[PDB]
């Protein structure tokens, strides 16, 4: 019964030619089911995504007259019929699955409509603008289109249930938090011709909990700590200098962690500015004492400088913090 | 010769594109697993390796045969020409079916027609983790598997033995460096998706992290560093160079520990339990140095020095009876 | 002390000459062999690196057999088809064979040497 | 229908063991590349990775068809039954063609017989890098294309469209480098046996210095400046000047050692090591200067204040002069 | 002559079924093995696995392939292995293995006139070796390689070590970086289940770790630092600046040693022997600084050379005792 | 046109790809040579070096003689698989790659005489044992061994096409070495015996010497200067107890940082490398200098500034001298 039907379909069928060749473009309805977005590898500007890609088209050559309305095939019958050559344009490295069998499906109706779903693991490529790091947002894309067929031969189109997600909290996003999702359709011109590109955007925003404890608090505390030498008596030359210099050693140690999880970009990220300014603040604290000590011993300015530093430095640091956070959190 | 003929006659007229009992019944697959070695668990990738012996047994009336033989051992090449369930792991990432020195598979057919498909795999599964109680956290790494192209009305999965004894962790099958397998839980359920409804067999391997490593490496050095900062309260107020250098160096020492402690911990945006302990330790060392600056600006032992010989050790002592009690219990 | 000692040899008209190495482990070193004619020159005889590869000199190729007991860290040289022209002091040398393993200077450690007299 | 007949006839009797125009003039193989992205430009391995839409055009008269004004785009599997040039990349260490969902490959027959054959390769070329001037260096990474089993008597290579053959270079963003320009070369390698055609693609990556200014040079300068504060302290304040002097030496060592752990391991002297070693001498001399000052005053109890007075000028003067020589030498 | 040998091979292969073991229904087909190890590397405690490369060989007798009239041992092309029967031998504790394919798939098939067949392979396998590092680095790991038939019992197939104790060669020529192979053993035993005995062959080494690296990198730095912390006891209690600065820097120095050694040492999250020593030393420097805090208070707060004097003996004595207990227990 | 097609078809008629040429009649002789496009990077951690070659191989087969207007053919890779070819394998190739982008990088040329020429392009990660005792002043000879796998000596013999010295050619751009310097290559052939029989092995050794300039600036100079820094404290007056104590201890902390970073570059080993001894000696001098101050401090009666202590005078000479002596013994040993 079913064996007879399958033999009829394959006979007189050439898989090198798309359906309705020389008549009209082959309309394809696609869908996706984002199983889990993997880690966002910021160093290599890539993110891993696992999906269940599904496609649907028509093929009059596969029509059959029977009471049976569906032929649920498997991963030994895909190559016989024509398959769209869809590839992910912004993919650095993509793999299908084969354990224990190739994760593929192929359902054929009696009216010619064909469904073809499969499971993929894609290392897409995403460009990151780390200017506001670690208070940044990104919209990592995912584009796919027919490779060899221009817009006059294959036309993609989202289905009504275009993109779906599973349990969002089960995603492997350690740092970023998924916030939104958009799907777009557009036409792109290349040397071979003009194609139809389908894009999915996953808006990601970084969570600042890790960095606040790791960097912003220890740096702020050290800057506060260096101000202690202003209240120390100016006759404790060994005390003020050792306190002054060791904070610089402490601040230098923390500057290591600022560039530890991001690529070697060549612009001042928001993190870089804060750590750099804290370095100068503790640096200026020791230079201030050096100026004060020189005029007291080696040679009304002297008394003022000890008193002014107790007020100006905390005020200067507070205004910088007021400017810094508003410049990023608010803008 | 007779044995040679019997094998050849089976595939005559047999089509591997159709599940057994197509249009007649629902194909029933019975499975059981032998976990030879529960491979390492990686916090950074939220995945765990595992090597199993995936056994599947179903019934196929198209392969009935009689003769002197009772149980066959077909070649794997012939096994490719017989319908097999398309069982796949839902959370699998990179699974390797071993091929050395031969395809590690085995197909046996009894005279009744029942098959016994056994294979050896190395499976990496997605195990989502919540490290908010690191390193005193527990996990339930799952392993789901079901059919791909067949709905719940065509292929149904059942455990061959009773569910509690259809998965057998090997006696020495524990390659966990840090965790400690408490025991597995086995259950089956129904999952619905866009294309239809499917039958899913689950398995939860409860794991508990061993805190012994972290106490020595992180908790004890931080506690001892904090105590060292509180020592300066007993130094006389006159020796300004001694107490000031004491205060700052410990802050540098505490900074060195906090840097290294987070290197082992996988980078996660949400603050873990350990990172809250270090910051409180950091707050105490910093507060000790500020305490001296208050003393020196206001120059018997000074009342601020005498008071802080009790407040600081008491507050830190209390903070441990809150941190340890909350997370452990 | 790293002393390379060579045993066996003597006066004979089928001779096996060994070279026991003490004071150093030559598991990954070329325990070669050499012969020094009186006043003429020093000539390569055989070698055997870690991978058991055996090298031989074209002058006496097919006549001398070299074997190493990696467990004992010793190299044994077999003398077959002896001729009066072979009467010379034989030396056992070890080294990494830098700039080629057929050069005497390539071997750091050198043996004391044993003289074999052949008459016919 | 009609298309099925013509396509079958073209491959009937086709022999893939013979190049087009077997006895005639060499077949012209016009190439063209559409670079997608460049990443993992590694100084350690002296290599870089790029993904490209490699495409080739050649005229084979055995595939001419009439009556169909459509540029037939056959399935990607048809390429296994046609002759294609044995083009290989001379300086690649690892490469592949992405195969998701199918093997990325196109075949576009034309009525006149023109054949277009495009792949999508993520290769890892080999690039010899001279890093003496690192991080103020300009690398020149190439990509050599050659016919493996043919001479100029059978095959010939030429870029399609001349200088416009390669596209997408300007749209590449690298975290560190900056693609100043690219060039195209069409030269024939001439040997005793004959001439082997070759095409070359080559950019000129210029490293961006911004990252190293903030993380490396500024901490080195600021620490060295701090060491000079000890020339203004009283010479009797032995505790402070030594503590200030030695801690600066320790701080420099922290900067120097940390960079070695994070900067790529390139075990030979570069332009960054000479600067770091240069600063480490200045802080070393700053502390050693006081030990001379202290010994003169106490051990032999010129003016002791004179040495401090003299060093307050020479040390900032020399370090400024050292920077002037350093920057102009490498720029 | 040569064509006759072609006839002889065609005689053997024709009518030969690859699905039937030699003596299908009769006595079990004995199979002899003799590994020939080439190298061992990547002995990783992080994953508890090691990688070795071997010339794995299997001897067995098949009366269906014996030939007469040819006094040679035919060495057929390696591609003939697809047309013979070979044991389904697999390694029971391998994580990743493959047969080297350059320049051709490395294997040999040699047929002897009596029908004996030799089937060699060049296999590189990443076998898993569970390690017990509680005594690290004074540990003695024991790594194995379990070999077993997949789908046959001792009723059908029987493994044995060919050549007895000399079956495995090339063990001593191996040179591990940080180990020292002491001995290897050969085990030939039947694993007994309910169905029947499964033949198994086990090859097992006994690795021993060298200690020279850690003496000069972990133990020496920690002992030297601890001895320095005892210098505080020969400095007058009134030297508040000197003794506190000396004491606390060592505590910082020990922390520097511990943290940096932790990054260098493999990540093995459970208590080892090295950790106890490093932690043991950390307590001794901590108590040394804490000892002065008690001396300073008694002289000043409760105001005493005895406490320092009594500590000049106890601390060297106790630390020597700590080493005596540690080394004996761990050796 | 069709004449060429007919010639190819007749070649495989009756040809057997399971039997080497002249089976049971003579010894098949394979003449080979190697062209090195780029001597790849050498890794100390894995003790393996990469290399890209143009591996050529020539032998005579009497079963492929043909006559026609042409003289030399260029077979398709599909036809190249039906012709017996030597099973040459690399004895120490850990993981080798035969490139086939965008087509199989193989070339099979057949002459009317039957003298097959066979070239291919390879990337080989040959293993290379190293003795890093003299780090970083060592010099290795990383080998490359290739021979037959299935056929013994009495069946297949490998020879170099030309004189062995000129049979391995290195491109002038071949050196992809950052830390080593390819001095030259040595080419030789030998015989190996194994469990299966004798074999002919063709060996090539690429001599490598490690550059030392990086370590002098990174490790040797800071260590030498740091020791001098500690030894300079002997010129401070004995009454500066808070100064010399901070001076002495912080130098130990400085050397500790230097020792740790230096060993990170050094690959993970167990033996005592030449650099570890140098650091350890420096670590001893820094420790020794601080202990010296403690002995001096124990005899300082008055804490206010007495003359220079006799120990200080002796330590100003003995300490710099012994370290100066140690440098001679260290550098003379490892640079001769
Ligand atoms: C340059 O060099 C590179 C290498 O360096 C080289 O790359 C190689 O390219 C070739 C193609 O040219 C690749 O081979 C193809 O791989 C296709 C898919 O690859 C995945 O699966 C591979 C194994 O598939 C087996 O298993 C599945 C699941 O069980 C099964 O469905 C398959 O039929 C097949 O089963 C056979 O093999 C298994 C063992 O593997 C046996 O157990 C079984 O009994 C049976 O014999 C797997 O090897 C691949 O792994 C590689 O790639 C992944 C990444 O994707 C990577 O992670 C891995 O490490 C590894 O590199 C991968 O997982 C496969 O579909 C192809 O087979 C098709 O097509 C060929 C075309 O010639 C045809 O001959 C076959 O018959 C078969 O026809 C299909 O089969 C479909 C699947 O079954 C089916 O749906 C279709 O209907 C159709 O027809 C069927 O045919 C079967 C069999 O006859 C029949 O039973 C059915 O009824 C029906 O008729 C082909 O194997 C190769 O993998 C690449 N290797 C590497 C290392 O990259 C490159 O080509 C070189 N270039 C040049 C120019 O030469
Ligand atoms: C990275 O580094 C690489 C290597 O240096 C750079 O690549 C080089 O780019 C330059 C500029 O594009 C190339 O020079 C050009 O070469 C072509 C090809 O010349 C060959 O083919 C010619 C075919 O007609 C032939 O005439 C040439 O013969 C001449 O040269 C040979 C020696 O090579 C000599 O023996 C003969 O007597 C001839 O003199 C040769 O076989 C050439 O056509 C170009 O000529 C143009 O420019 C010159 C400029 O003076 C002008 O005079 C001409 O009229 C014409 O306009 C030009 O010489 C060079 O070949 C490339 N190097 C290699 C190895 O290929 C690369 O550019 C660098 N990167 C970046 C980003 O720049
Ligand atoms: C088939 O392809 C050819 C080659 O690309 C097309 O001819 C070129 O088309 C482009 C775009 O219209 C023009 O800019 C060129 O001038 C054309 N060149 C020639 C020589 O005609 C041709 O138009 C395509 N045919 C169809 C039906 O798309
Ligand atoms: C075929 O192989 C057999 C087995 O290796 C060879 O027989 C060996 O011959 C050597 C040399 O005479 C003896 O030392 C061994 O004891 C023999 N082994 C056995 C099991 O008989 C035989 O010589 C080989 N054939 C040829 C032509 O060499
Ligand atoms: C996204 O997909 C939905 C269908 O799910 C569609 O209605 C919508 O128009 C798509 N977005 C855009 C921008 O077209
Ligand atoms: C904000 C820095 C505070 C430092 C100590 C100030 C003490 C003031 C006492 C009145």
């Amino acid at each position: 019964d079913v064996t007879v039907i399958l033999n009829n379909l394959l006979e007189g069928y050439d898989n090198k030619l798309r359906p309705d060749i020389g008549v009209k473009p082959t309309l394809i309805h696609t869908d996706m089911y984002v199983n889990s977005i993997g880690p966002v590898n910021a160093i290599n500007m890539e993110y891993t995504i696992d999906i269940f890609f599904a496609q649907t088209w028509y093929d009059r050559r596969l029509k059959f007259n029977s009471t049976i309305k569906v032929l649920r095939l498997n991963s030994n019958m895909v190559g016989k019929i024509w398959i769209p050559d869809t590839f992910f344009r912004n993919s650095k490295k993509a793999d299908a699955h084969w354990i224990t069998t190739p994760n593929r499906m192929l359902r054929i109706w009696n009216d010619g409509r064909v469904l073809y779903t499969l499971r993929l693991t894609i290392d897409a490529e995403c460009q990151l603008q780390l200017h506001n790091f670690p208070m940044d947002e990104h919209s990592c894309p995912l584009e796919f289109s027919s490779y060899g067929y221009p817009r006059e031969e294959i036309v993609y189109q989202w289905k009504r249930s275009s993109v779906e997600v599973g349990d969002t909290r089960s995603w492997r996003l350690y740092q970023f938090s998924f916030v939104g999702l958009r799907n777009t359709t557009e036409v792109v011109k290349t040397t071979s011709g003009d194609y139809v590109v389908m894009s999915v955007y996953f808006d990601l925003s970084r969570r600042m909990g890790y960095f606040t404890i790791q960097t912003y608090i220890p740096c702020t505390l050290i800057v506060v700590l260096s101000w202690v030498s202003f209240w120390i008596n100016k006759d404790a030359v060994p005390a003020r200098t050792s306190l002054g210099i060791t904070t610089v050693l402490t601040m230098t140690t923390l500057s290591t962690i600022a560039r530890k999880s991001l690529p070697k970009v060549s612009y001042v990220t928001a993190m870089d500015l804060f750590v750099s300014v804290c370095f100068i603040f503790v640096f200026s604290a020791l230079v201030e004492y050096g100026t004060l000590h020189y005029f007291v011993s080696n040679r009304i300015r002297i008394a003022k400088m000890d008193s002014y530093a107790r007020i100006f430095f905390p005020t200067a640091f507070c205004l910088f913090n007021l400017v810094y956070w508003v410049s990023y959190l608010y803008l | 010769t007779v044995f040679t003929r019997i094998l050849d006659r089976l595939l005559d007229g047999y089509d591997n594109r159709l599940r057994p009992g197509l249009g007649e019944r629902v194909t029933e697959v019975k499975t059981d697993i032998f976990v030879t070695s529960f491979g390492p668990v990686s916090d950074h990738d939220m995945e765990y390796t595992i090597d199993v012996f995936f056994r599947q047994s179903w019934k196929d009336e198209r392969l009935k045969f009689k003769g002197p033989m009772t149980v066959l051992r077909l070649n794997n090449l012939m096994a490719s020409k017989i319908w097999t369930p398309d069982t796949f792991f839902h959370n699998g990432k990179k699974s390797v079916a071993h091929n050395m020195t031969m395809p590690n598979k085995l197909l046996r057919i009894t005279e009744d027609g029942t098959l016994l498909y056994t294979m050896r795999l190395t499976v990496r599964a997605e195990c989502p983790m919540h490290l908010e109680d690191f390193p005193m956290d527990a996990h339930a790494c799952p392993l789901k598997f079901g059919s791909y192209a067949y709905t719940r009305a065509e292929v149904v999965y059942e455990w061959t033995r009773e569910p509690a004894r259809s998965v057998v962790v090997a006696e020495d099958g524990s390659r966990l460096n840090q965790y400690d397998l408490l025991g597995q839980t086995v259950d089956s359920g129904i999952v619905q998706s866009s294309t239809g409804e499917y039958v899913v067999m689950t398995t939860h391997f409860h794991l508990k992290r061993k805190i012994g490593y972290f106490v020595i490496q992180t908790y004890l050095p931080c506690i001892m560093t904090v105590i060292l900062s509180q020592v300066s309260f007993w130094l006389n107020r006159e020796s300004v160079p001694a107490r000031t250098v004491f205060g700052v160096t410990t802050v540098l020492t505490m900074t060195t520990l906090s840097i290294s402690a987070r290197n082992s911990l996988p980078k996660v945006a949400y603050a873990t339990a350990m990172d809250w302990f270090i910051a409180v330790c950091y707050a105490f060392v910093f507060s000790a140095l500020i305490e001296f600056a208050t003393v020196n600006y206001f120059t018997s032992v000074s009342k601020i020095d005498r008071l802080s010989r009790i407040a600081f050790p008491l507050l830190f002592g209390i903070f441990n009876l809150v941190y340890w009690a909350t997370y452990l219990n | 002390q790293v002393q390379l000692q060579e045993s066996g040899g003597g006066l004979v008209q089928s001779l096996r000459v060994s070279c026991a190495a003490s004071g150093r482990t030559f598991t990954t070193y070329i325990m070669a062999w050499f012969r020094q004619a009186p006043g003429k020159e020093r000539e390569f005889l055989a070698a055997m690196d870690q991978g058991r590869i055996q090298y031989y000199g074209d002058s006496v190729r097919g006549r001398f057999t070299i074997s190493r007991d990696y467990a004992k860290n010793s190299v044994d040289l077999q003398l077959d088809g002896l001729r009066p022209e072979d009467t010379a002091v034989y030396y056992c040398a070890a080294g990494a064979g830098f700039w080629g393993l057929r050069t005497a200077s390539s071997y750091h450690y050198w043996g004391q040497g044993t003289q074999v007299t052949v008459s016919s | 229908s009609f298309v099925k007949e013509t396509v079958d006839k073209l491959l009937k009797g086709y022999d893939i063991r013979l190049r087009p125009d077997f006895g005639g003039p060499p077949v012209c193989v016009g190439m063209n590349i559409d670079i997608a992205s460049i990443d993992m430009v590694s100084e350690v391995n002296m290599d870089y990775t790029l993904t490209m839409y490699f495409q080739q055009y050649w005229r084979d008269k055995r595939l001419a068809y009439s009556g169909i004004p459509l540029n037939l785009t056959l399935d990607n599997r048809v390429a296994d039954q046609l002759w294609v040039p044995d083009t290989y990349f001379l300086n690649d260490k690892k490469s592949f063609v992405h195969g998701v969902t199918v093997k990325n490959r196109m075949i576009r027959l034309h009525p006149d017989g023109t054949v277009l054959y495009g792949l999508r390769i993520t290769t890892t070329a080999a690039c010899m890098m001279d890093l003496r001037r690192y991080p103020l260096d300009e690398q020149n990474c190439t990509l050599e294309i050659e016919s493996y089993g043919y001479t100029t008597d059978d095959i010939e290579f030429y870029w399609r469209g001349g200088d416009k053959a390669v596209t997408g270079v300007e749209r590449i963003e690298l975290p560190q480098f900056s693609i100043v320009e690219h060039r195209l070369v069409s030269r024939n390698v001439v040997f005793a046996t004959g001439a082997y055609p070759r095409l070359s693609l080559s950019f000129r990556l210029k490293r961006n210095i911004g990252y190293f200014i903030l993380q490396t040079y500024m901490p080195s300068i600021l620490i060295t400046i701090l060491s000079w504060v000890s020339f203004w302290i009283n010479y009797d304040a032995s505790a402070a000047r030594v503590a200030l002097g030695i801690t600066t030496v320790l701080t420099m060592t922290t900067i120097n050692t940390h960079l070695r752990e994070t900067l790529p391991k390139i075990p030979y002297v570069k332009a960054i090591d000479m600067y770091l070693m240069g600063c480490f001498v200045f802080v070393f001399l700053a502390l050693l200067e006081y030990a001379f000052v202290n010994y003169i005053f106490f051990g032999r109890g010129t003016d002791v204040n004179a040495i401090d007075r003299w060093s307050r000028i020479v040390f900032p003067f020399t370090f400024s002069l050292f920077n002037l020589v350093y920057w102009l030498y490498y720029v």
